[PDB]
């Protein structure tokens, strides 16, 4: 015959395909996936710093200190929140949380706190503290009530006039909470508190409130059928705070400095911590990947790929590839 | 043409030769790197513009706050089909520029050879050049970097053509 | 002369046009156009659903009965709620409607009510409930008042304390509407009502509200310078809902079961029914196509394609065909 | 190239000869079927890839909302605006890829006939071949399907040739 | 040799770099920057239309008079309007102007206002208006208060029961704003405004409120306890809003009658006005360009290119010219 | 193809010439107008679609308002993400789509003038063809507007090949 020379390109036995805009499963020599798809289906450290698990406890619940949330009485330093969906351990009495889902948003700026004393509980010389106390807010079986918030009804046959204040001598701002206690008719107004027509009245520089509380019949939750609301405000460095009531005041003992502020969410997770690292997290699990996209999990917390919900993308590097 | 080269190793694109000394292939090294630097900085491109993203949320509302959690979860899924789309569309359209930008390269192999030998060998359709001339391997290595001499071969060719 | 092969393509008459990145007014051989522009400019059916037209009646004037609302006193299933821009039959008496456009919302999830009496008008043995009437509310002329609901006044001169309660014993929620009357002075209140001190109380597991009618001077609206407020709530399925009052209370008679749940919205067309189907309907007319796009009306509702502000969406298929 | 066959009602692209014979056109199968296959999944692509839309809603706002009211109105005109942008920019991309999918096409089927009669006709510049030799059906038949034999006409064409 | 013909094409000398997706810092022979990168530093008029610039006052204190605004007394027509970040002129009691950020909001729609004696400040004939003045709100040194409401106290030892009405006579919707002091405790009550228990009452078509001042102990803010909170409505056309109170009324003196409604928005910048003019003006400079990009603020307005937070969009438009 | 013309004033693409005569370049008009044209519009079409932009606002919250703020500030970095990534991957695309432009037509006047003097003139495999004959100023000419007559030149192109 004659020489020959020819003119060609790589083949192998690579079987990744990859699409077209004209042409769909072509086969390929040498391809990139960017599309991440796998976790680790735990909750995970984000950078070294472990999350802040409340088990069954919520957030107000955690704040207010119910009795069944103690192993949160002093937590330390945390990346996240996690949150089941529907914490069994949240009020102990029915009743409404003012502006909760700001307070719940103000915590994902934050990343630690510090319980400080603020109105000591022996101070209360003229009002009984320790019967602060009921059967809705179980503890250990006993009837109990929030740890870091007061209850303060009558001594003798007196509710004499509170007029308190708090200077926050720091250079944080602190998380102050109170509430008030909507009974249920004119006898009970008066056993606990002797006031018949009473108010709670709170004051800061930016904060001007005051509520009177609702004596009405309702139906029984938990078996109870009073309410307690409750309502929070920021108290910056240098200003004071000022409480007066006569009646139905839940009085704070303990609140909150702010140290630090950082990033944060509030994850609803029902999975469990499982001692690893990411800079990704995702409620269904951590991802330790590096690909300009995932499909994982819509609500993703820290430096993620671009969720997207796509199942397949993968870029064609190589050459046609068929046999 | 016919397919690619499952011989071919040492490369993307490149040849293959057949003569009295034997047989065998040889990739082309500028090529093929032009199209691995072309190739892998497109991957970047793609992947280093999307850049954008640093911060993450969710978002948390009452019962009598349903305007604006539908608000909300509208926000999320209108840019979640915007990005979905957007991704999905990038990766087919480049997808196909990638594969004729082979095609392209190839044909330019093709091309710089059938430049170099116009009648001193016969076009078989087919990818190959069935030379007229004897092409040793000095020859075969010379029509490969360029430096092959037509005119060397040029009655060879033509005196052996006209045996047809 | 010698023989001729050639290589060519098709061509034809064709007119269609097609654009390009560099080029404008490109005739094509065959081409596609994607944009939908047509609509059959008259309200259908959802997928052989009717919707729920009221036709000068508002969302509130339905719900509460308004007297010329009467045509749906007992509506069934819907598949979307048309109502005008401005319906001439709303409150008839001038007020708030507490979270209107939540509730409003709220029926964008619902597909059907179960108009239910909740507490019989003739139960109001000691006040005097068919005097609940006024000239603000015409009906055919005669003064008049919403149907659904109750303006309880005193009975020879005395508004005894009312204490009424419903525990929903059903399985869907069911949703309740109740008022308040602001009267003008001292004088109007104690002629109504006897008691000059009053308030409307109103309890649920979730809701503990306290109203106190405003008594001032206001200018009329609609020839009256009274007002009334209406308000609503969910009574969950095993949940009580009590009521107390001594004055000023416009009780309810009827309230809502939700059943059932699906989708909706509130399209506000003035365009009129015409027995047609659609899966895909706008306020100014449905249609009945198949295409990625649109431009017809940015409110869509169902599954529609994308609206689009293009005048021209056309791909060309087919070859460059200039003769 | 000098425009299109009114006259070639089979296909998208194809033949036209002249010869003592006759004259007639003739289209490509596969080449015709290659480029409707790929044309309708690119409008295909476009049209389905789109299957995001699901939910509708437009949204009711009072007197003292006006902030997060007109916050609605621009996520909407937001998402409009880039929605609108997508599908236009999308067209006109396409549509020029298409078209000159076309010409490419078409340039196809004149290389693999140029290949198969280098001598043995006159490119004509025009997209037409001028045979050197005499050609019959059955030798244009051939030119088409890749079955043509160039031997056979060899010397004719050379011959042929060297009358000028 | 041999005669010579060549296919070819343009070069020069031009340095213009360009880039592709898969080349970088590609030298071109002519291309277009479409991202514009300038601006003029300074505030200008839109169209011919100044803006309104407060200089040290915000909204607040301008619209209720503030002493130490007085240049904003009674300004013209005006583009849109510059306010700083944290105005030195503000309200000059502490307290809080409700729904301020929906009134702000509705200066943005409009352009231009005309300041209305609605009642007149000497027509308060058995109170005491003159004695509106305090301490916490200087003027020039001296003690004084917003120029645009008066304080009303009690003239002898009586603050009789204030009853007054204004029927918007015009065409046009006009902006009214009152106010309530919140006094400190008993004593100061009595001092000021005789009654112990008091109320503001304001009533249109729409709106009807009932205002109790809130007697409470307070921490100082500007050496002040007391509180004063702001309030505003939109009086239509023929609607007449009602005024009574007997004790703790801000009263209006002047409204604000709209004319006209257009564009306008309220910019947060602390640069200085330029005499110049632009269709596009950002907070930290104006922009007479015309491109489809810029990088220069998020925060813009007028007709402006799209902001976009690239460094570098070129347009290759020639060829590739290495040399 | 070894780079461009330092020298060519008149136009982007064109030829250059050298014979006895001397030597010279010559932009082509139609090729060069073209471009332009072409390259123009794509610039205003993405210039133009932009027509989207009308109105323009920040947006004001109290300290009670931190999730609608928030909802609105992600609302504002959402829709600068998704138009920045569109305009940068616009121009990365049209950028190398408008280099290949000039490279496929700059071809195109390659072989228009290869098709009218295939054996008249050796393709030297660098853009430029060594005539086999003599070419005068006006022959130039007639190569460059496509009114140029092979058969003049066809045996002395012929039988000056025949010397090698
Ligand atoms: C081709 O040979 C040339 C000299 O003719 C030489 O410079 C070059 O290195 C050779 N190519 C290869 C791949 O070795
Ligand atoms: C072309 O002829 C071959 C055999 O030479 C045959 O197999 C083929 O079917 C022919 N093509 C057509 C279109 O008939
Ligand atoms: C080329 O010559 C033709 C006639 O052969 C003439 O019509 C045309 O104008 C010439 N081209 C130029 C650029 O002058
Ligand atoms: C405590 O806070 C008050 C605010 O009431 C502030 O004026 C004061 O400076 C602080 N205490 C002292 C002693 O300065
Ligand atoms: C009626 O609802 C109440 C809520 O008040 C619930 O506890 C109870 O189970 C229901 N009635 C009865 C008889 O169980
Ligand atoms: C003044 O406004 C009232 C609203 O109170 C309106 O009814 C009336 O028409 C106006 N005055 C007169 C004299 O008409």
């Amino acid at each position: 015959p004659g020489d020959q020379i020819c003119i060609g390109y790589h083949a192998n036995n690579s079987t990744e395909q990859v699409d077209t805009i004209m042409e769909k499963n072509v086969t390929v020599t040498h391809a990139q996936d960017i599309l991440e798809k796998t976790h680790n289906g735990k909750l995970c450290d984000l950078d070294g710093v472990k999350p802040l698990i409340l088990r069954d406890c919520s957030v107000a619940g955690w704040l207010l200190g119910n009795p069944m949330c103690d192993e949160f009485i002093n937590v330390p330093e945390w990346s996240y929140i996690v949150e089941k969906a529907n914490p069994a351990n949240d009020l102990c009495y029915p009743g409404n949380f003012n502006d909760y889902e700001e307070l719940k948003h103000l915590l994902s700026r934050i990343n630690h706190f510090e319980k400080i004393q603020i109105i000591p509980k022996s101070s209360w010389s003229d009002h009984e503290a320790s019967s602060g106390v009921s059967s809705a807010c179980p503890y250990q079986g006993t009837p109990s009530f929030f740890r870091n918030v007061v209850w303060l009804i009558k001594k003798n046959n007196t509710y004499p006039t509170i007029k308190r204040s708090y200077n926050n001598t720091n250079q944080e701002d602190l998380l102050i909470l109170w509430g008030i206690h909507h009974s249920n008719d004119a006898a009970e107004q008066t056993k606990l508190y002797q006031n018949p027509t009473t108010y709670i009245s709170v004051g800061t520089s930016t904060l001007n409130q005051r509520l009177v509380p609702k004596i009405a019949t309702r139906s029984k939750v938990n078996g109870q059928s009073g309410r307690m609301d409750f309502f929070w405000t920021i108290l910056k460095p240098n200003d004071a705070i000022n409480f007066e009531s006569n009646g139905n005041f839940i009085a704070p003992e303990y609140a909150y400095k702010i140290v630090k502020k950082g990033d944060s969410a509030i994850v609803k997770s029902e999975v469990e911590y499982g001692n690893c690292n990411t800079k990704c997290q995702t409620p269904i699990g951590a991802i330790n990947s590096s690909m300009p996209f995932h499909n994982i999990h819509p609500l993703t917390i820290g430096e993620c790929p671009k969720y997207v919900k796509s199942n397949k993308l993968v870029l064609a590097t190589g050459l046609r590839n068929s046999p | 043409i016919e397919g690619g080269w499952q011989g071919m190793v040492d490369g993307w694109y490149g040849y293959h030769h057949s003569n009295e000394q034997g047989s065998g292939y040889a990739a082309d090294k500028e090529s093929t790197q032009k199209a691995i630097d072309g190739v892998t900085n497109k991957v970047n491109s793609i992947i280093d513009k999307m850049n954008t993203q640093f911060e993450a949320v969710g978002r948390e509302f009452n019962n009598l706050e349903r305007r604006i959690e539908n608000l909300n979860k509208k926000m999320e899924d209108g840019f979640l089909d915007v990005w979905t789309y957007n991704a999905e569309l990038l990766v087919l359209m480049e997808n196909e520029r990638t594969l004729d930008f082979h095609d392209s390269n190839v044909k330019n192999l093709y091309d710089k050879v059938r430049l170099q030998l116009r009648d001193n060998a016969k076009e078989l359709g087919n990818g190959c050049f069935e030379f007229y001339h004897k092409c040793d391997n000095e020859c075969m290595e010379s029509v490969r970097n360029g430096t092959y001499d037509y005119p060397q071969y040029s009655e060879e060719a033509r005196l052996k053509r006209e045996e047809i």
